């Protein structure tokens, strides 16, 4: 057990009376290297969370200050660093640019672009780890986000300023839900000149590979979605500190929209790879572990990350920052450490399942475990009027589900529940990268709840819906404009809707 | 004293002094950066060095940075000026309404009451709620579990308890949010300002005048590091001990969750390097829970009742956290959405609810009899419902239909309005004494009021109002 | 008719026994979960202190 | 060349002291004065001009103060068309007993992955001749493929079938990497490749050899080798393939057997290297060490590498950290099950755990997409009646449910097929089922135009003609 | 002898031994006595605490191996002295709280292997109304 000051090159100076301690607080010498960690002697004066720079141009973050050394985490490989190298302070805490120059751009966890299109203009550079807003500046959630999915917009609504976790198993449609939420904002941003009714988007990826980040960027460029969103990529080749920092960089990029009276939605993909990276950095900085080897600063980590999502009051600007963190559960057990920490941190839950992804129920949302602590406050009345009924109807179906394999022997008052539940379940099905508007959602759910699909063959509902949509978008755009402007389903519009439904059914013919 | 930082490891700050080291639990103020940083001592190490837990973030700290020793632990202000206010673990306000102009300050680490200064006579707490005072009677100096999330009427139950205890017992109240969501805290603050629990009146110059209110607030936000969320409940507990000791009052103490207290303790122990126990929890779990909860008791001057919300992880009641908390709990109050769906409010499950005070010594051998009779009736009605789900309600005897009628009548009788929900509904508030509830339950179980209708019980707070509603609904 | 009555009675008894077995297995499951957690954590700690 | 001195020796970990000019990390050091060649790979710098390295061969016979020579570069493997038709070790040395590798070039096994700007290509469809694979989990021509499974489910058999059905027809080159698998399996693969023309060895009168042709390269880091070799042999083979990708611009195939051993070979040494163990004994640097590998395996605008990795899944637990992290790195997935192999349904692919990025209506048409999703819905419906059947019985099920169960059982038996390499287990000949044939047969079975046929006519067939023939035979033998 | 939850862990560790030392006077002076340790699981929890804070290696349920010795040091003092040692006596009624009636745990079995009997108590009979809820098929002597 020896200290860096006790090595047999410095003591030859101290014994010799050499007092060449004029080496400033800026410069230090590497003592040890390994696995993305460095250990320095000197820099008495460096701040925690501060950037330092090595001989070979690379940079790192100083985290574990100690009495005899300083612990540094590297933003890259260890081949560049070797013992005896010199390290100098930059003097600035880790920061990232903010502005409209990031819209339509892919960037790493430090703003350095990787699109290959050019540099990034930035009049403002914001810190990465900041204090979250208090209580008084915030505001109650009273506005919807319009993911574009029927099941979400109806039964698990997401508001502006909310934190709705997307928890599920591998290959269920989580990235699909996120990309649909991104794509649905196109008609709303293109149908407006003001930058206060729009909704910008930020997509942080952690632990993903480039051959799917590129597919996401391709899918958004096909549909012209990148003009109102930006990507932050911290992939598996990128080091653990970058995977650890990318969500905070995304929150910093979104705070510009929040504070300036605008609205953003940030999407952290694979937060569990964030926590993983933090573990990989703590077990190598020799920090004390906990259960599953995770340190004690994980709840604090996700809390610092997620408590920035807020809805500010009219004195701060009225902006918002919604959050849709994504989590993979390895067996459906949401009692593990990271799931329990995040459900405790979040304002809701969207639980996707694998048994339903193969039954044709896509998105495979289990509305039994999916909840929303905000609730109907994040819904227009046009959606309330049908959702308050559909929730009860689906709860009754969930109460009488097992009887579906015996309904031949049962009686009425219990087969009607099964029929309506099956019809609604086949109605809530949806196609990938094909989201709808709230007016069309209200119309279709009115067609569903009002019994115009009970006597049909379920397999035909996917046709029914489609035709009805085309019909109304061809014929009764006035109804959709009225529902979109007034945000209400009055008795006159309801009569118009029943008229259009009857006309459609008369014009068309279905199986059962 | 004055010392210097020697190293910084996350929320663990090691500090060096030259002479007269500070004791453990003392407070240290860092000097040389904004966002005033306070460090609570936890351990001595030698070389005149100590270890400290930070109440806020450590980013931007430097080795050699100067630190001052306050000479005493975290000192929270106390007084009637803390009524209607919000406060953090370090006593500072976060409501943007000015500083707390209190004439006193108490440490958050105080020794519990001794064996002599403790009351041997137990006594109930007259809340004013029927199901509570009937089937789960509270107690002075007691600790009541509250198992229930949202969609059940918990915040309204809280405000009603606060208002009724302030009106009748004249005692103030305190609410502690141990790592709570910020939007939830804002919602609670606005609900209090709406319901009149808080009176924030503007003044001419631009200050505020927090006049006679009924609750102080202490919030340790979830964005705060471990070390605050563990020392928040002690802050609120000292704020309540002030009212108990000096003013001589019977006060309340609501705690948003004790599991986050336990999480914070476990985190702090992991940071400090203590070897975790069975399921990751700290080895000082029962000791810390006792250091907290043994101050919540009755004395000769006043009392502190407490309503702790509990979260059972994974429905495991054998987990060390709830297994150690239920030992201290003197009651239990479960909520359910399966009774709120019937429109009943408060949605207290009379079967799941329990109490140690229901025995026939504190309440006499008539309260006990009535309660057990009602529980028997509700169990019989549950079984009859499970039967009617299959065989239909045509195959029932007359005694079975009488039991069903009495069960529905008492299940809707136990519901009552709230003084605080007036602003939301217009229906006025109804206080209900316990003898009145006992008489009404006696009559309903005797079968006297079987001639009444069903919906006459749902809204009322006594047989008089029920019979009046029936008389007026006959028209 | 007697067959169907006995069938209903048997289904009742089977559901009751299944509920009892579910309670017992829930207790055993929680016990085994705590045991797994403690064992893994002691393994991690002994590997952290064996350096 | 620098010179160093071994200081201490602990298993596969060796500390070395230099007087000056420390080597960078990952550099290669050669021990001097040993029986055979012994190479060490730098892994950490400890201080006082001391380094810590991992030995490729056994440390038995090593002495303190023994001399060490730095090479100035990491483990350089030879490359070119001279490695083709030939077997190689982790350090590039041949173990085929045919002579040394006359390669005109060498590449370092440690490289940086291609950046984001180097995009992939179109999702090209890969035809393997397997039915369930071509139908429900189509393999991409330029993407990674995973074969997850425990022991005794048919991983190396499935890889051998894929080799027979792909590598021989493939015009470019191919690579195999055996990472901690059996040596009998290595010998069998080498003999079968020499047999089926994938390797063309020609001995000469002057004692030399000629591997002209021989569009395959082999690399082996098998179980007998220590840690340090099993970890780096994958990088060796991946550099051998990156050479053909980058320079020659060829399309390449890359088969890897038991990649899990890489992770195991990390966990074997991390605690000796001073790292704290992770959750269940694995190392902390699991995700980064696996991503630095996987990100080098990708299509670019110069070439393409189609990779096929077999992933051991211990105790049939898919929740283990290694497969849990590996799932995110793959384009195509194929999970093998024991409950299916117990029914004699080989290949024992679980179509409810197998997935693919390619199964989308825009890539494969709706005739394929709807067929696959209908098959999966049918199989899930059949799975959602197992308890009802086990408790009550088939008597309670309606005729719709009986039709569902019959069709699902027929699909289960139909997805089975016999491979060419399983003749020595089944005796039956092998089959190659094209994709239009698979789609026609699946559409027919789901439409109901084969309910008249029996169920035992499916468990060894490669189409509907063979099904009808087997049913015909069973009906004739019935009378 | 009170060592409550607010009191430190060493005092809970001691208090049983202090009570046994107070009873040894009656045991050795020909008198008779009975000590009632109303919680031994809390003593074991405090010993586990002190050991983990002393960095000792945990075991089953994190309890160290010196828990059997801990309880037996205390309980083996309860004795009926003979005719020539005065004739005194010292009984002992240790008390244990279980979790869901599980007696196959570590501490209940450690104490059952030290004691000379067993008085079992159930929550079913206590919720029904049978009080004292002393089962009789499991209780032995």
């Amino acid at each position: 057990k020896i200290s860096p000051s006790e090595m047999s090159r410095l003591l030859e100076e101290r014994i010799a009376g050499w007092k060449t301690q004029t080496s400033t607080e800026e410069v230090g010498r590497v003592v040890s290297v390994g696995d993305g960690i460095a250990r320095l002697f000197g820099l008495e004066g460096v701040q925690a969370g501060e950037l330092v720079e090595f001989q070979n141009g690379m940079t790192g973050m100083a985290l574990n200050l100690e009495t005899d050394n300083v612990g540094v985490v590297i933003f890259g490989d260890d081949r560049s660093v070797l013992e005896g190298d010199s390290v100098k302070r930059t003097g600035r805490i880790v920061d990232v640019p903010i502005g409209p120059g990031l819209l339509g751009r892919v960037v790493d966890a430090l703003g350095n672009p990787i699109d290959g299109k050019g540099p990034i203009p930035a009049k403002e550079r914001r810190r990465v780890e900041l204090k979250a807003p208090g209580i008084i500046p915030r505001k109650s959630v009273h506005e919807p986000m319009m993911t574009g999915l029927k099941c979400v917009d109806a039964l698990v609504p997401v508001g502006r300023g909310q934190r709705e976790l997307i928890i599920g198993d591998r290959q269920t449609g989580k990235t699909a839900v996120a990309v649909d939420a991104i794509i649905n904002q196109k008609e709303i941003n293109d149908s407006t000149d003001d930058e206060s009714k729009k909704l910008y988007c930020i997509y942080v990826a952690v632990g993903q590979k480039r051959s799917t980040v590129a597919q996401i960027v391709k899918a958004l460029e096909q549909r012209d979605a990148m003009k109102y969103t930006t990507v932050v990529a911290a992939t598996a080749s990128e080091a653990a500190p970058l995977q650890f920092l990318a969500p905070y960089s995304g929150c910093a990029m979104g705070e510009w929209f929040r504070d300036s009276g605008r609205h953003c939605v940030i999407i952290y993909d694979d937060l569990s790879k964030q926590a993983t990276a933090y573990r990989q950095m703590s077990l190598l900085l020799r920090r004390p572990p906990g259960r599953e080897a995770y340190p004690g600063d994980v709840f604090y980590l996700h809390s610092r990350l997620l408590e920035r999502a807020a809805k500010m009051g009219d004195k701060s600007g009225g902006g918002s920052l919604t959050a849709l963190p994504v989590i993979e559960t390895q067996a459906g057990d949401v009692s593990a450490y990271i799931p329990t920490n995040v459900i405790s941190i979040t304002d809701g839950q969207i639980f996707l399942e694998t048994e339903l992804f193969y039954k044709g129920i896509r998105p495979a949302i289990n509305v039994g475990l999916s909840v929303s602590r905000v609730g109907s406050a994040a819904q227009v009345k046009a959606m309330k009027q049908v959702a308050g009924t559909m929730k009860l109807e689906l709860a009754q179906y969930r109460e009488v589900a097992a009887f579906a394999q015996f309904g031949s022997d049962l009686d009425a008052s219990t087969r009607q529940l099964l029929t309506r539940g099956t019809a609604l379940t086949e109605l809530l099905k949806q196609r990938q990268y094909s989201p709808m508007k709230n007016s069309v959602q209200v119309c279709v759910l009115y067609c569903g709840v009002k019994g115009y699909l009970d006597p049909l063959d379920p397999k035909e509902i996917s046709r029914f819906e489609s035709l009805f949509i085309d019909y109304i978008n061809a014929n009764h755009q006035d109804i959709l404009k009225t529902i979109e402007t007034e945000k209400e389903l009055s008795e006159k519009t309801e009569a118009k809707l029943r008229a259009a439904v009857d006309e459609f059914v008369a014009m068309n013919e279905f199986k059962k | 004293n004055h010392g210097r930082i020697t190293q910084v490891i996350g929320a663990v700050v090691d500090v060096h002094f030259d002479e007269q080291l500070p004791p453990i639990l003392n407070s240290l103020e860092v000097q040389g950066h904004t966002n005033r940083l306070v460090l609570e001592v936890a351990q001595h190490l030698g070389e005149n060095t100590v270890r400290t837990i930070a109440m806020d973030a450590t980013e931007g700290l430097v080795r050699g940075q100067k630190v001052v020793d306050t000479g005493a632990p975290i000192q929270v202000p106390v007084g009637v000026e803390t009524l209607g206010r919000i406060m953090n673990v370090i006593g500072e306000p976060v409501d943007e309404c000015g500083p707390v102009p209190a004439k006193k300050t108490y440490s958050i680490h105080r020794a519990a009451p001794l064996f002599a200064d403790q009351s041997t006579e137990p006594g109930l707490l007259q809340t004013g709620i029927k199901v509570v005072d009937l089937l789960a009677p509270y107690a002075k100096g007691g600790k009541i579990g509250l198992f229930g999330g949202a969609g059940v009427g918990k915040t309204v139950l809280i405000m009603e308890l606060i208002n009724n205890v302030a009106n009748k017992h004249g005692g103030f109240s305190v609410f502690a949010g141990v790592g709570e969501r910020t939007r939830e805290g804002n919602d609670l603050y606005h609900e209090m300002m709406t319901t009149g629990v808080i009176k924030r009146k503007k003044l001419e110059d631009g200050k505020f005048d927090f006049t006679g209110s009924k609750a102080a607030l202490v919030y340790g936000q979830m964005n705060e590091p471990p070390g605050a969320r563990a020392r928040v409940a002690l802050t609120a507990l000292s704020v309540a001990e002030y009212f108990r000791d000096e003013q001589g009052q019977d006060v309340l103490l609501f705690i948003d969750n004790i599991y986050r207290f336990t999480q914070a303790g476990s985190e702090v122990s992991a940071l400090l390097g203590r070897i975790p126990s069975a399921v990751g929890y700290q080895p000082t779990l029962a000791t810390d829970l006792g250091q907290l909860q043994e101050r919540i008791t009755t004395t000769k001057k006043g009392s502190i009742t407490s309503v702790q919300a509990v979260y059972v992880p994974a429905d495991d009641l054998t987990d060390p956290a709830p297994a150690t908390t239920f030992a201290h709990l003197d009651a239990t109050t479960v909520l359910s959405r399966q009774i709120a769906e019937l429109g009943i409010y408060p949605a207290v499950d009379p079967l799941d609810s329990t109490s140690r005070m229901l025995a026939p010594e504190i309440v006499g051998q008539e309260h006990y009899d009535t309660a057990r009779a009602t529980q028997k009736l509700l169990q019989d009605y549950k079984s009859l419902q499970d039967i009617i789900a299959i065989l239909g309600m045509d195959e029932l005897s007359e005694e079975d239909k009488l039991v069903v009628s009495r069960a529905r009548k008492i299940q809707r009788f136990l519901s009552q309005p709230f003084t605080v929900a007036e602003v939301f509904t217009g229906k006025p508030g109804r206080f209900v004494e316990l003898p009145e509830t006992i008489k009404s339950a006696q009559t309903i179980l005797r079968g006297e009021c079987d001639d009444l209708p069903e919906m006459a019980f749902y809204m009322c707070g006594g047989l008089e109002e029920v019979r009046s509603k029936a008389v007026k609904m006959a028209q | 008719a007697s067959e169907q009555s006995a069938r209903m009675s048997a289904m009742d008894n089977a559901s009751t026994n299944a509920g009892e077995m579910i309670s017992s297995l829930t207790l055993r499951y929680n016990r085994a979960r705590q045991a797994k957690i403690t064992t893994e954590l002691v393994e991690i700690i002994s590997g952290a202190n064996a350096l």
